[PDB]
């Protein structure tokens, strides 16, 4: 199964705070 | 004086091979194993040792064996060292008196395994017609140690051939105790699982192989994802062949599982292999990609969010939802615009830089093509996310909203040609093109539509010749309704044009009418 969620993920174009 | 010579060099070799050939050792020997085997259960470790060492120094090598065995099952005749090991290392445990009193003799057993092969090292394995003394001893001595039952010694034996490297050793062992050893070493070490899987291949148990290989891939063991892939793979082939006993619904329920795995393997594998690649993500991030993509298979949620649809890798995207069998008309065909667009636009870039490029860059159409193809080609051509109802009009309007024709040198039904030679079938893509032709939506509005009768022309004509061939005569009246209907619009965009091109139409035309007799 698949679930879309745009909400909360993590910035693919910047490394970690 | 060499027939004296000869007598003198056999009783010499009969001097050698007398301590063998006789009859009271034989029978002394064979009497002190006897007197200790009664006093197994209370032999002190310094004697037991320095019995094997003399049984030894006499080649009593199986003899040895047995006593050593013997006084393994008599110092603890309950079987508790099956109970210890078999339930797994209790630690803070009286049962390490048992397995510990029991592995002082099977040490010893290794001494002699260990020093019959140095003794008879190299040593020939048949005599002119008969098998060697030393081949008999070992013989002998290899018959004590497979047929024995006290198989904590097998398992504590079996360490021992893998910690020695004797690999095509456990293999060859047809006793049915080492396959409980494996199994519970399987589970928690890569090198052990490997053995697993080659001892039930060569008994061609294909099944109990992928049965494995497959809940190896799902495993928590650190083992790399492309090597998953491998196991995957090669279970997908050992679940694919019929094995003596197992049913049809079993071994595809198998077969399943495995193909399902491989297919978001493969999506995981391919985008982690873009994702590094990339010039666009910082070279921080990706360290921490790879070490989470890198490894187990994870979920279709994972590889989507935080990374196929971030990046808008739409051709990724779209191979997640087929193999998530995602329903959703719209967003399925949002993203192939995308797709096609993105596409496009690179393709325009390589050849703008060309004008770094390498060899000539490929013109936008063709790049945007190989792009279907490759999703065409790896899912199967699905009614789902390649729903041709959508997609075609789509391709067929950007081959005109961007110019892909004959302007730049590109055949004018480059996306006909696209759909066709990729399996659609022909009575398919017309009853798409008739669907374009009437309702003359944008851009397939005005003169224009003069090149939807050209994709109507070859899509029929590509018809009609595999019909000829194919041995037929579904093809009916409306395709010559819509190819008569057709030839309305050449005639009102030749008024119209009232353009240059007043001759080509005229030509199409000759071609309409032509094909609409083959069909009549």
């Amino acid at each position: 199964k698949l679930v879309i969620n745009k909400d909360m993920r993590t910035d693919l174009f910047s490394p970690p705070n | 004086d060499d027939v004296v010579t000869f007598k003198a060099q056999e009783q010499l070799q009969r001097a050698s091979e007398q301590a063998h050939n006789s009859p009271v050792l034989r029978a002394l020997l064979a009497e002190s194993l006897r007197l200790f085997e009664q006093v197994a259960g209370s032999l002190t470790p310094a004697n037991l040792t320095t019995a094997v060492e003399q049984y030894i120094s006499l080649k009593y090598y199986a003899g040895a064996i047995q006593l050593c065995l013997t006084v393994a099952q008599q110092k603890d005749r309950g079987n508790t060292a099956l109970s210890w090991v078999n339930d797994g290392k209790p630690a803070n445990d009286s049962r390490k008196k048992a397995f510990d009193e029991r592995k002082i003799c099977y040490n010893l057993i290794h001494q002699v395994l260990d020093k019959l092969e140095s003794d008879f090292a190299g040593e020939p394995e048949l005599v002119d017609g008969r098998p060697t003394l030393a081949a008999t001893k070992r013989m002998e001595a290899y018959n004590v140690v497979n047929d024995s039952s006290d198989e904590v010694f097998h398992f504590d034996l079996y360490e021992w051939y893998i910690e020695k490297g004797w690999t095509d050793r456990i293999l060859s062992i047809d006793s049915p105790h080492v396959i409980t050893y494996l199994q519970r070493l399987a589970e928690t070490d890569f090198r052990h699982a490997e053995l697993l899987c080659r001892f039930y291949t060569t008994r061609s148990r294909f099944f109990e192989a992928a049965q494995v290989q497959t809940n190896l891939a799902k495993s928590d063991l650190n083992i790399s994802l492309k090597d998953r892939i491998i196991l995957l793979s090669r279970a997908k082939g050992n679940a694919s062949v019929n094995t003596i006993g197992i049913s049809r619904q079993q071994q595809q329920q198998l077969n399943h599982e495995a193909s399902e795995l491989l297919e978001i393997a493969h999506i995981q594998d391919d985008l982690l292999e873009r994702l590094v690649a990339d010039p666009r993500i910082p070279e921080e991030r990706k360290a921490e990609i790879e070490e989470f993509l890198d490894g187990p298979i994870r979920t279709l949620t994972d590889l989507f969010n935080d990374y196929a649809d971030q990046a808008n890798y739409y051709d990724l995207c779209l191979l997640i939802f087929h193999a998530a069998d995602f329903h959703n008309p719209r967003t399925i065909l949002d993203t192939w615009n995308n797709l096609i667009n993105q596409s496009h636009f690179e393709a325009e870039q390589r050849r703008e830089y060309w004008e770094a490029p390498i060899a000539e860059p490929p013109l936008p159409y063709v790049y945007v093509s190989q792009q279907i193809q490759l999703i065409a080609h790896r899912t199967s051509l699905d009614s789902l996310i390649f729903p041709v109802n959508s997609l075609l009009p789509v391709v067929c309007a950007y081959a005109i909203n961007n110019g892909q024709d004959a302007s730049i040198g590109a055949d004018p039904c480059w996306p006909i040609q696209l759909f066709l030679n990729l399996g659609v079938p022909h009575a398919l893509v017309v009853q798409v093109l008739e669907n374009v032709l009437d309702t003359q939506e944008a851009p397939f509005t005005g003169r224009r539509r003069k090149l939807v009768v050209q994709w109507i022309a070859m899509a029929v004509d590509m018809w009609v010749r595999e019909v000829e061939r194919r041995g037929a005569m579904v093809m009916g009246s409306w395709v010559s309704e819509l190819l008569g209907r057709a030839d309305q619009v050449l005639t009102q965009i030749a008024g119209t044009g009232a353009a240059s091109d007043a001759e080509e139409i005229a030509s199409l035309r000759r071609t309409v009418k032509g094909l609409k007799r083959s069909v009549d």
